[PDB]
């Protein structure tokens, strides 16, 4: 199901999608929190 | 809730 | 560029910015016909513009210049960013000049603490966006592997090397990829990914041009 993590640039949670450029060097920053905020 | 972006993720990529 | 400097006007011969609409990666040119840049900055459709120092204002000496071919490295892996490295085939040749020539091709790998010089028209800020008009520099010195590893376990493949700082404040960012590092006058690195930019214990991760040195005059000479 759906994943989230804090995007530091954006100050924000953003939703993890497949298929983004780097995507298996994602570094998922706050994911517990932003899983439960989001 | 504006924590919840609804932005594609910037990711690692330059 | 985050923390960095504006560089004096067509310093930097051998940058060039890639523009599909608007810029959004750099590359190098190394010979008449060919650019480096990195496999993540492909489009079908590329402008290549030379010359440039401020890429919002139409001076009347840049040359810009379609990409007739756009070859990734055959192992490039996007999910992985492996092999992040990609050459472009200018569809007329540069006119070099003073203010458009090319970079030397490295002649050994990159060696730690060995400053070079970042440059690119990417974000310059860690925090929201700013994109410059005028070319941006950075000097910086490349970091060991341990140091790279440590950044950044389980994602540091043989293409990749660190550049930058770990205390943060100074580093290549969104739109700089594909563009140049340069160490003692050679191509040393190509713009690749970070953590976000400039922040601490997340320095620059870079391609390894030397790795690809006979990969790149082999795609030259099949492509003549
Ligand atoms: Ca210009």
């Amino acid at each position: 199901m759906p994943r989230w993590y804090f995007d530091l640039s954006k100050g924000k949670c953003v939703r993890f999608i497949y298929g983004g450029c780097g995507g298996n060097r994602n570094n998922f920053e706050s994911e517990d929190y932003c899983m439960a905020v989001c | 809730k504006a924590v919840c972006s609804q932005e594609a993720m910037t990711g690692p990529c330059r | 560029i985050v923390g960095g400097y504006t560089c004096e006007e067509n310093s930097l011969p051998y940058q060039v910015s890639l523009n599909s609409g608007s810029h959004f990666c750099g590359g190098s040119l190394i010979s008449e016909q060919w650019v480096v840049s990195a496999a993540h900055c492909y489009k079908t459709r590329i402008q290549v513009r030379l010359g440039e120092h401020n890429i919002k204002v139409l001076e009347g000496n840049e040359q810009f210049i379609n990409a007739a071919k756009i070859i990734r490295h055959p192992k490039y892996n996007r999910d992985t960013l492996d092999n992040d490295i990609m050459l472009i085939k200018l569809s007329s040749p540069a006119v070099i000049n003073a203010r458009v020539s090319t970079i030397s091709l490295p002649t050994a790998p990159p060696a730690a603490g060995t400053e070079c010089l970042i440059s690119g028209w990417g974000n310059t800020l860690s925090f929201g966006a700013d994109y410059p008009d005028e070319l941006k520099c950075l000097d910086a010195p490349v970091l060991t592997q341990a140091e790279c590893k440590a950044s950044y376990p389980g994602k540091i493949t043989n293409s990749m090397f660190c550049v930058g700082f770990l205390e943060g404040g100074k580093d290549s960012c969104q739109r700089d990829a594909g563009g140049p590092v340069v160490c003692n006058g050679q191509l040393q690195g190509v713009v690749s990914w970070g953590h976000g930019c400039a922040w601490k214990n997340r320095p620059g991760v870079y391609t390894k041009v030397y790795n690809y040195v006979d990969w790149i005059k082999d795609t030259i000479a099949a492509n003549s």
